[PDB]
Formats: C-alpha cells, structure tokens, sequence
C-alpha cells in the first residue's frame, strides 16, 4: 500500500474535470463546424399511400451537460480555498476501503466478466450468422439447394421464384406467427396492387426487405451458371418494385395512372413509350382516358424521365497496350446514351470522338474506372407500391454462347448521369437540327471487368453481354459481341 | 527431429477471407486481453510490467521467433519452400522451445526472486505464470493466424508505448513538494494551475517553462512532431512496372522513404548500448549527430540486401515475376534499381536519426525510436485497409 | 405407402398429395419390371432387338410413302406414333448407339413436316427440347427464329439468333433473318 | 558537395501526399492511435485501486 | 430430396409381403440410378460450388453439409454395391454400366415430358391462344 | 482447433478464477 488515496478531499475533482472535458471538446468544435438533378423526390408524394407514408415513418446535448458539470465543478473548487514526497492519487478513499468497496469491486468483476464476454458472444453468433453480403446463411442455403435439386426441366416463373422467396428465414424470424405458404399468397395479392388483410405493415416489410434477398438470389445463381433463372430474377425485381405482373404490354403499366381494364380492353398493340410519343398529345390522353390537364402533365413529365440506353461504341479494351492477345485480362467498354423515346437516333459521326476516346494520363491508363466513378448517382426511381425512395440501378451481365450459361459474379452499376433528359433539352421532339447543344449529352461510360480471363488460343470468341434496368420495363439493352485474339 | 507427433494446441484457420470489422474488432479484444493481464497482480508476492502477471512478457516467443530467424539466416536446417509441412514444422519447433522457455525460466524465477518455498503454493503459482504466457501465445497465433491484422507483437509494442506516453501525459498521480500537490500528469497540472491561481498569463506562461516536468511546451511539441512524421510517411516513389508474361497486367511498384522500416535507430541503439555500458562497467553536439548520421547512411546501405532486397535480388526477382519496367529497357531494371535504392535508402536513414535527434534535444514524451515503431505499425494496418477496402 | 396390383403385378401408393420424385420412382419401378418380364432373362445385354428396331423404321418408311402421298397430316399422325412407340417399346439400357441418332432423326424429320404442316408452338417446344439436348446446328437456329419470329417476340429471338450467330456468320439466310428482326424491332419501337 | 543536391534532386520525384489525402491517413492512423492509447491509460488507471483492494 | 428411404420402404415391405423378387430389383436399379446421378452432378458442381464458397455467400455451414453429403454418398453407394453382391453374383458387374445407361435413359425421358408444364407456362403468360388449327 | 470465442471463454474465466481466488483469500484472511 505505498500509494495514498487523498480522503482529504480537495485534490481529486479538477481530474475529472479535465479528463471529461477534453472528451467533450472535440464534440464541441466538431458540431459548431456549423450534383445531379432530381425530379420525383417532389412528387412521388402525389402517388403514394397514407398508409405507406406511415409504415416508411413509422418503422449532442451531452455536450451542454459536461459544460453544466465544468461550471458546477469550477464554482465548487474556487469556493474551496485549498523531505517531503507522496504518491497521490485522485479518487477520494472513501471509495476505495469504504462499505462501497465490495459494491464497486464487484460491479467491475460483473462488468468485465460478463457484460464483455456475452455481449462479444452475442455479437460475433450474429455476425457470422450471415453471410458476406447481407444475407443469412440459411437462407443462402435453401436457395442453394433449391436451385441444384431443381431440374431445369421446368421453366421459371414469377410464381416460382416467389415461391422460393417464401423460404425468407429472417422474413420467418421476424414473423413467426405465419407460414410461407401465406407469404406466397400476401406477395401475390400485393403485387396485383390489391389490398391484403390486416398484414399492410407485414407486407411492407417483406418487399422492404425482398429487394436484398433477390439480390443476392440473383448473385449466387449466377454464379452458378443459370441465364434463363437470373433473367427471370430481373424481371420479378422489376415486377416487385412497379407492383405489377409480368405482361407484355407492362411497358405502359408502370405509369402513375392508367385506366387499366378499360384500356386493355380499348387498345393492346401499344407497347412502346415511343408509340405514346408518337401520337398527339391531346390524343395520347384520349386513348388514356383520365381527361385531366395536371394528370397528363405529371404522366408526359415522369415518363419522359425514366431512362434508355443505346449502344455506341461497344467493344473490349486491355489497359497500356491496344491489342487483344492470348491469355490476357481485357474488360468491356462501351461508353452509352441515355434517351427517354424522345430524341431518337443521333448519327456516331455527329460526335467528334475526341470528347469520347479515353486519355492515357499513366496511372488512369492502368487503373480504370477512375473516370467513370467520377459520374453522379442515378437519382430516386418513382415506385409509388415500394415503401421507401429508392435509387434508380442497373445491372450488367455477360454470356458465352459456347454453353450460355453465364460467366462471373453480376455486376451493378448505378453511377450515371441523367442530365440529356431534363426539359432544358426538351426543344428535340419526334414532331431535327436547331439550336442544339451538341456537347451537352453526356456519353455514359461503363466499363465492366472480365473475371475468368482471357483464353490462350487465337480466334474471333463471341460473347452477349446485356444490361438490364432495374425498377423499370424500359428500353433495357440486350447486344453481342465477340474479341479477336492476334498474338 | 524435422518431423514430428502433434499433441499441442493449435489454433484453427481462418476458413476464409475475414472482413475488415470483424479483424479489427479481434484486435480489440486481443489487446484488451493483453492490457489486463498487463495489469494484474499476482497472487505470491509481498515486497515491492514491472513485477505484473506478465513481468516476462512476450520474451519466449520473441526469442523463439528471432532465434528461428538467425538460424535460418545461417540456414542451418535447410528448409524447403515447397510444401505445407514445412511451415508446420517450422511453427512446430518454436512452440514446442517455446514451452520448454515457458516451464524453464519459470522454475528460474521461482528459485531467484526471494520467495521462498514456504510449499506447494508455488507450483500454484508457477502454473499460473505458464498458463498466462501460452495464452498470449495462442493469442498472437490467432491474431496473425489471420484474424487479426499481423505481428500481434508489433501491436503490443506500439500499445506499451502509446500507453506510456498517455499516462505520462495525463496521469492522476501526484507528489508535494513546496508548492502543494503537483500531478504528473501534463494537462492536469496545467489546468490545475490554470484554475487555482491567478496571474493569468504569469501561471500560463511558467507553466509552460516547467524548467522540472513534462510541459506544455512538450506534449505540444510531441503533437508536432508526431502529425510531421506521419506526414514522412507516404512520400513513396511510384514506378510503372508492366508485365510480360500474363499481358495486360498493369502495376504500380512503390518504394517507401522507410523502406528498412526503422531498423536503422534498433542497430544504432543496440551498438551504443554494447559501447557506453559495458565502458562505464568494465562541442560534441556535432560529433553525436554526424555519428548518427554515418551510422545510418552505413546501416542503410547493409541492411538492404542482408535483409534481402538488393538492386540484383530485386531483379533477379522481377525476372522470376517477369515484370518490365513501363517505359524503359528491360535490362535496365538492375542500373535504375542500383540508382534508386540505395539512395531512397540512405535518405531514409538520414531523415529518421534527424527525428531522433531532434526528439531527444526536444525532449518529447517518449522515444521517438517507440514513435515511429508504432506509427508505421498502424499505418501499415491502413495501408492494408485501405488497399482492400475498408469500411 | 402403397395400393397397388398384384394381379398384373404393377405397383402403386396412395391417391393424395404427391411430389415428383413419388411418381418418377413408380413409373420408373414399373416399365423396369417390365422390362424384367420382356426379357424373361436374367441375363440382359445392352443390345436391344434390332427386329423391333426394323419395326419401328418399316413405320418410318411408310410415313416417308405417307409423304409421297402428299398427304401431311396422316404423316405426322403415322411420324407421331413412331415416336411415341419408340420412346415407349425400348429399355433405359439399349443401344446408346442408335437411341439419340435415331431420336433426332425422328425430331428433325418431325419439326420439318409440322413447320410446314403450319402448327408452329409445339414445333417451337422440340426446338427448345432438341437445344436442350445440345444439337447445335445453323439449320435448328434457322428453325427456331422462323418460329418465334412467327410467334411474334423479339427479344429473345434477337437473343437466340445472337447464339446462332456466334459460330457462323459467314451465310446469308441469318443475316436476312437478322434483318428482319432489326426492321421489326424499330417498327416495335416506333 | 554532391550527394545533398543529387538526393534532393531526386527527392523531388516522389509523389508526397497532399492537403486532402494527409487528412484522410490521418483522420483514420492517429485515430486508431489514440484509441488504443486512451484503452491502455483508462484500464491501467482504472486498475490502480483494483490493484489496492484486491490483494 | 431422397428416395434412399423409399427404397428402405420397399426392402422392409418384401420382408414379408412378397410381390416379385423382379419388382425389388427394378427398385433397387432405381436406387443404384439415382444415386450413381447425384454422385455425378456433385463430382461436376465441386468446382463451381467450391468458388462460390470462397467467393464466401454461402458462409461455413453448408460447406460442412456438402463435404459429409460426399463423404455418405460415397460410403453410401458401396453399401449398394455390398447390398448387390449380397443379393446376387455377378450383377455388379455389368450392373454400374446399365445404371449409367438407365441414368441417361431417364434423364432423357423426364425431360422430354418436361414439354407439358413447358407449353402450359408459355401459353399461360402469353396468352397467345393457339387454334386446334396453325395459329 | 479451438474457436476463438472459446480462446476468449477459457482466458476469462481463468483470470476470473484468478482474481476471484485472490480477494477470497483476503477474505480467509481477514475475515475468516
């Protein structure tokens, strides 16, 4: 015991003191420090349910406490007045050999001995309870094996892969009280747009959470080689997002308002927002039949913002050199536009290329997408039936038509510029070359990786490579394209 | 025997690639371990990690580590880098001298420190002391196992001597003398006087001419000096290497100031310590700094390729990787590389006794050898977080 | 679970809820028994009857006379029972040598004469199946894009044609196929 | 006479960090340090009297 | 996805109800089938099952689960080949040959009926309402 | 091929025995 512990009671206060304040002066300068054009954050509110706004809404001052404690402490040690060495600590020894004693040494062993090791048990079961991108592990499992016990004898359908998704483990964690069996049921009901039963909550939080588990469904199918089942996994993402069935006119049902039975029945061959374009437009909303000035706008105005693609330029690159050779690393280039059916087939020479080709400033040269990661987000998508504001995505995927079956892991890409669709540039119709801003429409660039590389012989190998939009059945690109080896 | 029977405990695998959280929050709990058994007392002793639980510390698996090391610089057991088997051998042998470190040195102790049997209690304790030292063992097998970040033994040194530096800073211990109570700890004196006196700036000001203790002016300087070095780091040559056998493949070879990273400052220390000690045992200013200035330009210039990384070793190597350098000669590798190295590495070695020098004239909190131990440690750790992808 | 035959000695479970792998096994069991019974043989051979054999090619060669008729319908109805006699009337262990040959005999000889005969979406059916069973081959993309360009769907005859396209771009009949589908995707568009 | 200039000549080349890059590596390296530092302090602190009663 | 305790079913039911000797060797050809299959499809998935484990969606445990269901299936496929010796003399050997044979066979014949639910879901989603004629 | 959680079970509840062993010592000294 050759340490004294100051009972005497004017020498500990000003370390706290100290030791808490300098904690919170960093919080007290850190708060006293005090691209792209969205359009449907304003609206989607016009669409929307009260009941999805209230799901979505329903499911720093310690700061000026420590300060109360500094002038409490400061007024308290300022009315308190006040060989030879000494080992002094501060804490006052009441404390230390006090009746307290055996309730702070016991409350320390608790702390340690238990709060610790159960709370990091806790935490590491949870963690590697899941799997690598957000999934849980026996959900992985169950799509797994779902998958290479199922025979491709069948062919996929909406219903099937929702069928599958009824095996949400963490969707059963969360709900215990039901069956997937329902779960199928509720889907369906749901994405008819129809209302289920007391389960408008519970069925938001399943599509809420359904998004994740259909991208890693799609993932790890692909990863096994499967086209046909991740193409269908697209689609029923499309279909989940518009709350819609797969149909072959949905082009035109993921519109805000559409008299659907009665337009069905009225019109069938128009699939195309071109097609709606084309007529006139007092005329489209005639077909429509909503004979509203401010409905028409809002439709004319969100339609004319949901994306296109078009190829320009799609072809293979390998980094530093210019030729393809046996057993190398290329990866796909192809730098795109986006259009909305409104300003149609713009000639490659009416670019000058110069704006287009990439630089070679070294380090870029070696490490790519630099550039591109430079590009703005894709701003909210407008899903009035999904319950939060999501983003827009895309998803690229590649295909070797030696066997079909895809290739690597499926890659998303979502960094883009929507800028050549705003009303600004809305002067270009369908109704050809007048005061335009040639070097205002951005060139999309999206250049993909290639995992498994390059082969070592020498030919003309053809793949397909498409990408698909996400959370809408518009203009999605499907195209080919083969690569040269020359050695 | 090269091979042999395993009865030992070893730790299982990470069975696959383990994301930055969860490593980091491994370390965590590793150097929490690590800390309190650094601060524990023991349960046989009544007189005065200085007599901690973990008084030896790391010393068996640092020994059984560096011995390896010497051994194989020699290379003594002719190792082949071929199979699996060999690196299970390998840590096979120092664990098992480990052990015999462990259960040796620790019925030393008991015999030297003046206990005294008086019976079996001491075997208690003995066991105790074995059983702390295998679990830092293992520990550090997990933590560089791959769970952890590396050299869980680097980690602890750069802890011991942050740590120190921070209880020397803001320790709540005291001592009178004449003028009342005075804390050790930095900030605490000094707003301590701040409070209780006036004079406002007469008690600033002497506070910072603290002709006795750690200052102000010091903790200050140690800031100073130690966001400068780290700004050191980084300053890494680049230079564009481009394959030749798989094609395409693209790269950036880097050659960081430290490359000898500070082993410089160990070997002069070391040899300073055989000179002046064992001379005392059995103005000059500028005489100290071009001495320590030569030595590491020479400890540069050797460590270079007695480590192995020399301008034809690296070449050498560049042929085995096949790698050309991007826009220059190929055989042209080995002049540049006699070029570059060797003076990026005496450079290095310049820089780092300048640091040392001008903290031990500044008389910063602690050693600036300790300071850029710990600083490349942990920049290393962000190097790798960042060259993969942290979160 | 079972209530089945002992007179003709066929078995059979419960008349309920079934899954698939229930009613492959007893199909399966029941043409092995079968089998068993036809052969009155413990010892098998992996070759089958080439009587049998010449059988079912005697109704191919009146189908083919059946053509020389003129007469479609009654080929495909005589072509139809020839496959379904074949895939019926051999054992899961005859002549690898002839199963599969033979089999896309029939099938090509099949999607020829209903192509023309007019009925399209099952003729797409054995091309999706025939693909399946890895025939690749310019004719059988020509085939299947004529049909789905018939059934009026263009991505993924785009998609088909693209595969096609990947081994031989070298003729002609392709590329006028791809044409076709350029004009009437830009129709569809516009 | 030539070994400085040279050197430094050289040095020159080395691609150093810059403003916003500097305080990326710090904002993440001398956080890192002071959060292990701060660990050790605390519990040897907090150890002290534990150190008196326990025994 | 087993029928390894349907055939368990039909082994404990010959022990005392006796249909024909032929009708449990058909099944036991059955059993034999399916196994020699799975045995197949999982030596080809190993590789591409083992990247996605290392490319690590799966986690840990169903690794686990696939290298005991090789280690049974092997075991498990010579218990048949005991089982089948047991029963008869020499039909091991041409045995494997015809279960390889009747394996393709079935493959075969389960896909070319797979044609109905086929044409059932394209009709279905299209809607295109084909004629009895050519339409 | 111990788990590192048990690693952490095993250094816990040993140094929990251990101090747990120490102050109850005090106690068979003082106080009993």
């Amino acid at each position: 015991t050759n340490y004294e512990y100051d009972e005497a009671s004017e020498t500990w206060p000003s370390f706290i003191l100290t030791g808490l304040l300098m904690v919170v002066g960093p919080m007290t300068l850190l708060q006293i420090y005090q691209f792209n054009e969205e359009v449907f954050k304003n609206l989607n509110e016009e669409y929307t349910s009260d009941e999805i706004k209230q799901f979505r809404r329903k499911f720093n001052i310690i700061i000026i406490v420590g300060w109360i404690l500094v002038a409490i402490l400061l007024q308290r040690i300022n009315s308190n007045d006040a060989q030879s060495t000494s080992h002094g600590i501060a804490l006052p020894r009441f404390l230390v050999d006090g009746s307290a004693s055996p309730l702070l040494v016991v409350c320390y062993v608790a702390l340690l001995g238990l709060i610790l090791p159960y709370f990091v048990s806790r935490w590491w079961a949870r963690t590697q309870s899941y799997t690598k991108k957000g999934i849980h592990n026996v959900t992985a499992s169950n799509f797994v094996s779902n998958l290479v016990n199922y025979k491709p004898s069948e062919i996929v359908t909406t219903d099937l892969i929702l069928h599958w998704l009824s095996f949400a483990h963490e969707f059963k964690q969360f709900f215990p009280d039901l069956q997937p069996t329902d779960f199928e049921k509720l889907l369906q009901d749901h994405i008819n747009r129809r209302d289920s039963g007391k389960l408008n909550n519970a069925k938001f939080r399943i599509v809420a959470k359904c998004h994740s588990l259909l991208h890693g469904l799609l993932d790890i199918a692909c990863g096994f080689r499967n086209l046909d089942i991740a193409l269908g996994a697209i689609n029923t993402f499309k279909c989940i997002v518009q709350a819609v069935p797969l149909t072959p006119n949905c082009q035109i049902l993921q519109l805000p308002n559409v008299d659907k039975e009665h337009f069905i029945t009225k019109t069938g061959d128009i699939h195309t927002l071109g097609k709606l374009f084309t007529l006139e437009d007092a005329k489209i909303g005639e077909v429509l039949g909503i004979k509203d000035q401010a409905k028409l706008n809002e439709t004319l105005r969100v339609a004319s913002h949901i994306p296109n693609l078009k190829i320009i330029k799609a072809d293979f690159l390998v980094p530093g050199e210019n030729q393809v050779t046996p057993s190398s690393t290329p990866y796909i280039s192809l730098k795109v536009l986006v259009r909305s059916a409104k300003q149609p087939l713009i000639p490659t020479s009416l670019i000058p290329e110069e704006n287009l080709t990439e630089p070679q400033d070294f380090e870029s040269q070696r490490d790519p997408f630099a550039m591109m990661s430079k590009q703005p987000l894709v701003p909210y998508s407008f899903a009035p039936f999904f319950p939060t504001k999501r983003r827009g995505s895309w998803c690229c995927l590649v295909s070797s038509q030696k066997d079909g079956k895809i290739l690597q892991t499926p890659i998303i890409i979502e960094k883009l510029s929507y800028k050549n669709l705003n009303d600004d540039k809305d002067f270009f119709d369908k109704r050809k070359h007048e005061k335009f801003d040639i070097n205002d429409w951005e060139i999309g660039t999206i250049k993909i990786p290639l995992g498994q590389p390059a082969p070592e012989t020498v030919g003309d190998f053809f793949f397909r490579v498409i990408v698909k939009s996400t959370d809408y059945f518009t203009t999605d690109l499907d195209i080919t394209m083969n690569m040269k080896v020359r050695d | 025997f090269k091979p042999f029977e395993s009865f030992l405990p070893e730790v299982i695998a990470p069975e696959r690639k383990v994301p930055y959280n969860q490593k980091l929050i491994w370390t965590g709990v590793s150097l929490l371990i690590f800390l309190i058994l650094g601060q524990i007392p023991l349960y046989g002793i009544v007189s005065s990690n200085r007599g901690t639980l973990l008084e030896l510390g790391v010393s068996p698996i640092i020994t059984s580590s560096m011995i390896f090391q010497f051994l194989q610089g020699t290379q003594l057991l002719q190792i082949r880098p071929e199979s699996k088997q060999d690196r299970e051998l390998f840590q096979i042998a120092q664990k098992v001298c480990a052990i015999i470190l462990i259960l040796g040195q620790a019925l030393v102790v008991v015999m030297t420190g003046n206990y005294g049997a008086p019976l079996p209690i001491c075997l208690l304790l003995i066991f105790q002391l074995m059983f702390a030292s295998l679990i830092v063992m293992l520990l550090d097998e997990l933590l560089s196992k791959g769970y952890g970040l590396g050299s869980g033994i680097s980690l602890f040194t750069a802890t011991n001597i942050a740590e120190q530096i921070f209880w020397r800073a803001f320790a709540p211990t005291t001592v009178n003398s004449g003028r009342g109570k005075e804390f050790e700890g930095a900030v605490i004196a000094f707003f301590h006087l701040l409070a209780v006196r006036k004079d406002k700036k007469r008690a600033l000001v002497e506070a910072f001419y603290r002709t006795n203790l750690p200052n102000m002016f010091q903790v200050l300087m140690t800031v100073a000096i130690f966001l400068f070095v780290l700004y050191l780091q980084g300053f890494r040559y680049e230079l564009p290497i481009r394959s030749t056998k798989v094609r395409g493949q693209i790269g950036i070879y880097p050659i960081k100031l430290f490359y000898t990273s500070n082993t410089p400052i160990m070997l002069q220390s070391a040899l300073t310590s055989n000179i002046f000690l064992i001379s005392q045992i059995l103005i000059k200013t500028i005489v100290y700094i071009t001495f320590v200035l030569g030595s590491c330009a020479v400890f540069s210039k050797t460590w270079i390729e007695i480590s192995g990384t020399s301008p034809r070793d690296i070449a050498k190597q560049f042929k085995d990787q096949g790698m050309v350098i991007n826009g220059k000669r190929e055989t042209s590798i080995y002049r540049e590389l006699k070029k570059i190295i060797p003076t990026a590495a005496a450079f290095g070695g310049a820089t780092i006794g300048a640091l040392s020098v001008g903290s031990d004239l500044l008389g910063t909190l602690g050693s600036g050898a300790s300071i850029l131990m710990a600083t490349t440690t942990i920049y290393g750790y962000y190097e790798a977080a960042a060259k993969e992808g942290g979160f | 679970t079972l209530e089945y035959n002992a007179n003709s000695k066929l078995i059979t479970a419960s008349d309920a809820v079934v899954a698939l792998s229930t009613e492959t096994n007893i199909d399966q069991i029941n043409v092995l028994t079968t089998s068993l019974i036809g052969e009155t043989n413990p010892n098998f051979t992996p070759q089958p009857n080439e009587a049998l054999s010449k059988m079912i090619k005697g109704l191919f060669e009146s189908g083919m006379k059946n053509l020389q008729q003129k007469k479609l319908n009654e080929a495909l109805k005589n072509v139809s029972l020839a496959i379904e006699m074949a895939q019926r009337k051999r054992a899961p262990w005859e002549a690898f040598a002839i199963q599969l040959p033979e089999l896309h005999f029939m099938l090509r000889s099949k999607i020829d004469l209903c192509l023309i005969l007019g009925k399209h979406l099952e003729a797409l059916q054995d091309l999706d199946f025939l693909l399946g069973t890895g025939l690749i081959q310019p004719d059988v993309f020509v085939r299947k894009a004529d049909c789905l360009l018939k059934l009026r769907q263009w991505e993924e005859a785009r998609a088909t044609c693209e595969r096609g396209l990947a081994l031989a771009p070298e003729d002609m009949k392709l590329r006028a196929l791809l044409i076709e589908t350029a004009r009437n995707l830009a129709e569809y568009n516009g | 006479v030539e070994f400085v200039r040279e050197g430094t000549q050289f040095l020159a080349k080395c691609k150093k960090p810059d403003l916003k890059e500097y305080t990326k590596i710090v904002k993440a390296v001398g956080i890192g340090f002071i959060a292990v530092g701060i660990i050790g302090y605390a519990i040897k602190l907090i150890h002290i009297p534990i150190r008196y009663v326990i025994v | 996805n087993d029928a390894h305790d349907l055939y368990f079913q039909i082994k404990e039911m010959s022990e005392n109800e006796k249909i024909h000797e032929k009708v449990l060797k058909a099944a036991l050809l059955n059993r034999g089938a399916e196994s020699v299959r799975r045995s197949l499809k999982l030596k080809e998935l190993a590789p591409q099952i083992n990247l996605l484990y290392k490319n690590g969606s799966i986690g840990e445990d169903y690794w686990k689960r696939f290298e005991t269901e090789v280690k049974l299936i092997e075991l498990e496929f010579k218990d048949t080949l005991q089982e089948a010796e047991r029963l008869q003399p020499g039909w091991v050997q041409l045995f494997v040959m015809v279960c390889k044979e009747i394996c393709f066979n079935q493959a075969l014949s389960r896909r070319y009926q797979s044609i109905l639910k086929r044409k059932e879901v394209c009709i279905k989603e299209w809607e295109l309402k084909i004629n009895n004629d050519g339409r | 091929r111990v788990d590192p959680l048990v690693v952490l079970f095993l250094a816990v509840g040993f140094i929990f025995s251990v101090v747990a062993l120490h102050v109850i010592s005090k106690v068979a000294g003082k106080l009993f």
